[PDB]
RNA sequence: AGCCAGGAUGUUGGCUUAGAAGCAGCCAUCAUUUAAAGAAAGCGUAAUAGCUCACUGGUCGAGUCGGCCUGCGCGGAAGA
């Protein structure tokens, strides 16, 4: 799998987009943009539902290609 | 290096040595744990 | 020429840090001791110089073997850059064509005029080497007034008629005043750059930048400090005008019905803030004057007349900036200033709630006298933005306070409202009420009621065991990525309260709320904690709980 | 001693001002007025007529 | 004991919604994947990431480890 490139335990509530102030360095301490994160968030998380506090896997590659795989609200 | 008249182990890296009869605590990690006779 | 000098290290840093796409059209000949010249990468030749220093005469040489392999390498990469934003010369490289030396000399010149890449040259000014080659590049690769497009601007009217500042000697007169510095022996030497047009020494010009109309005294040119007078003010040049008043720093001068091509540039922030105290207030007048002519010529320097403490505040850009400024005063302007510190904005507030405190005022002794007796309910009001810092409500129901006295009693409270007996500071957030009272006929005047409530105010105030409130001033900063915690802890130590932090483009923006009193000279500290790669802004946010220890300390 | 005629002021202990005579006839000791809009002083805010004195500019209207 | 190994999922588990995410504490102090692993002993963090350890696999080849009771010693321990 992917070793220490960017792995952080996050996304409490998948009911909001553009998590600029609240999240920021939460995963931004390492290598990720905010505006594209939520645009990436729109890509798959609005199909399950918007509002629920869903947890997701943050996967990032040094090739500057960040993506995720969703789960069910804990 | 402290000259506390009663030496003790502060962490894992802390260890006792009986050089010269003088009790000595040496820390392989924290040089603040380095004190002399007690 | 110094120990540890690596040329190539720079041509990487300029990318790794600044990303300038370096094109080292120069490359040295040797290390600390071994530096013996450079290799000219436009003719693929190298230069050797004369005896250690004095740069007597150039020794026209070739590439020594020890670097021949390398010079050819960077060269093919140099000429690889000879055509990267131009298809015509691209096929020249695509077909590997031997492009004309003098030609490719200008190919990059287009790119530098396009402001993409920069000449990277090496030399030891202390050893006189590398300098000459650099000076040649200043010509063979640098622009001229006509090499830059005539800047677009405005005229003076609404549509502004976007114009161009042609350096042609037939374009209407135009020039901007970039520097302001009064000479001692001569006068108010003002500097300016001739943009368009010309004139002889002395013309009446319309300073459309501020809507002014001035003249021109002598038109002198400053070699370094020697006065060189000129008559024809040739387009595209620079010189120093003399004998003007209205021309503030950064102003364009244009007389021939040719309004300004104005642009504004000066907008830094007077981050550093201190206070200063002249000895013998007579020295204060001249200080007011000296600072006046001083603080006007230099732009980023500000002065305030504190509306709270009436303190003469210096506002500057950096640690040294203020240091030299005051250094100037005593020395060349004759001004002894004692550097003080900013005052505060403490506010008195009642902690608890009073219940019945009454204020009586009776002094008869015969003749005419005064009488008054009221009660109030001073309550800690919500420290809201309601302009009624104190909220007061009439509460006499039986008609025992004749209408006349209301304005009187409230003034009594409001007069003492800005004295804050606890520490002399103003008062805030007060839910005062007027629940009961009692008036004596004729002997009771408006006067006694101003007093009585004021004294009444006091006991309830003293029964509320008041607390102070410092001003809390919002703060936002910027530190790349590596000083994150180090900056925060610093802020945390300052008795600040952290309130949020974000990661962006290349910086970490942090939002915190810290007492202003602890910001005495914060800026310098941050620059130290961040290699000077950090800065902030800070502005009023609110008045908040004073610190207990300092509360007993701040007391005079 | 000087009298700041007009309406209010904005002066405190430093302001360099220009002085002219004219006893107030009311506050004894005073023998002088302070020219509004002079060298450190602000001309009164909203003084429509008789605005020459008080250094109140001609209204923008 | 050293030498090669590992040391997991829900799980960011609430709240004082700044945030204390195994590592400030309160609360609980679970159940599963289980050669083993505590929802944690310590270093590292605004809050994370990070580095190890308990426990456990093998190697290796024999004793090893923690308190209690006392004998006699060392340090504590510098004056004209």
């Amino acid at each position: 799998a992917k070793k220490v490139q960017a792995y952080v335990k996050l996304q409490v509530a998948a009911g909001m987009a553009n998590p600029s102030p609240p999240v920021g360095p939460a995963l931004g301490q390492q290598g990720v943009n905010i505006m594209e994160f939520c645009k990436a968030f729109n890509a798959k998380t609005d199909s399950i539902e918007k509002g629920l506090p869903i947890p997701v896997v943050i996967t990032v590659y040094a090739d500057r290609s960040f993506t995720f795989v969703t789960k069910t609200p804990p | 290096m402290k000259v506390r008249a009663s030496v003790k182990k502060l962490c894992r890296n802390c260890k006792i040595v009986k050089r010269d009869g003088v009790i000595r605590v040496i820390c392989s990690a924290e040089p603040k744990h380095k004190q002399r006779q007690g | 020429d110094r120990m540890g000098a690596n040329f190539l290290k720079v041509v990487n840093q300029i990318k790794t840090r600044l990303g300038a796409n370096p094109v080292p059209l120069q490359l040295a000949i040797g290390a600390e001791e071994h530096f013996t010249g450079v290799v000219d990468l436009v003719k693929m030749k190298a230069i050797n110089w004369n005896d250690a220093d004095q740069g007597v005469t150039f020794e026209y040489e070739d590439i020594p073997a020890d670097m021949v392999e390398l010079a050819n390498e960077w060269h093919q990469n140099l000429i690889e850059s000879a055509a990267e934003a131009s298809e015509e010369l691209m096929e020249k490289y695509l077909g590997g064509e031997e492009l004309t030396e003098a030609e490719i000399k200008g190919a990059l010149r287009q790119r530098v005029l396009n402001n993409e890449i920069i000449l990277v040259t090496c030399g030891s000014a202390f050893k006189n080497k590398g300098v000459q080659a650099m000076l040649d590049a200043v010509i063979d690769y640098l622009p001229s007034p006509v090499d830059v497009p005539a800047i677009n601007g405005i005229l003076d009217d609404g549509k502004d008629t976007p114009a161009e500042r042609h350096a042609s000697d037939d374009e209407p007169f135009s020039a901007l005043a970039f520097k302001i510095a009064t000479d001692p022996f001569v006068g108010n030497l003002t500097f300016f750059r001739v943009y368009s047009g010309v004139v002889n020494s002395g013309d009446t010009v319309l300073n459309s930048v501020k809507a002014a109309r001035e003249r021109f005294g002598r038109i002198v040119q400053m070699h370094a400090n020697k006065r060189e007078e000129i008559k024809e003010v040739r387009a595209g040049d620079i010189a120093a005008a003399i004998g003007l008043k209205d021309v503030t720093t950064g102003d364009t001068l244009c007389d021939p019905d040719a309004p300004i091509i104005l642009e504004r540039m000066e907008f830094p922030e007077p981050v550093i803030s201190i206070a200063v105290e002249p000895k013998t207030k007579a020295d204060q007048e001249k200080m007011g004057l000296a600072l006046g002519r001083l603080a006007k010529e230099d732009p980023s320097f500000r002065v305030w007349t504190d509306e709270e403490s009436n303190q003469t505040i210096i506002a500057g850009m950096g640690e040294l900036h203020l240091d030299i400024i005051v250094d100037r005063m005593k020395r060349e302007f004759n001004v002894e200033a004692n550097v003080g510190k900013p005052q505060v904005a403490y506010r008195e507030t009642i902690r608890q709630k009073v219940t019945d405190v009454e204020g009586k005022h009776a002094k008869q002794s015969g003749g005419r006298g005064q009488y008054g007796h009221v009660v109030i309910d001073m309550y800690p009001l919500e420290p809201g933005s309601n302009p009624k810092g104190y909220e007061f409500i009439n509460d006499i129901k039986g008609g025992v306070i004749p209408g006349e006295y209301i304005p009187a009693v409230d003034k009594g409270i409001q007069e003492q409202l800005k004295a804050g007996p606890l520490a002399g500071y103003p008062v805030v957030d007060m839910g005062i009420r007027l629940h009961f009272g009692s008036y004596h006929d004729v002997d009771s005047s408006e006067l006694a009621f101003k007093l009585a409530a004021s004294i009444a105010f006091k006991e309830g105030f003293k029964k509320a065991k008041p607390v102070l409130l410092e001003p809390i001033m919002k703060v936002e900063v910027e530190t790349p990525e590596e000083n994150t915690g180090d900056v925060i802890g610093d802020l945390s130590r300052r008795r600040g309260m952290l309130k949020g932090q974000e990661s962006e483009v290349t910086g970490v923006k942090i939002h915190a709320e810290v007492p202003l009193s602890e910001m005495f000279g914060y800026a310098t500290q941050l620059r130290s904690l961040t290699k000077g790669r950090a800065s902030y802004t800070m502005e009023f946010l609110k008045y908040d709980e004073a610190p207990s220890n300092v509360a007993q300390a701040v007391i005079e | 001693t000087s009298y700041i005629g007009g309406e209010g002021h904005n002066l405190q202990e430093h302001s360099v001002i220009l002085i002219r005579g004219g006893r107030v006839k009311d506050l004894p000791g005073v023998r002088y007025h302070t020219v509004r809009g002079a060298l450190d002083c602000s001309g009164v805010k909203d003084r429509k007529q008789a605005r020459s004195k008080y250094g109140v500019k001609r209204p923008k209207a």
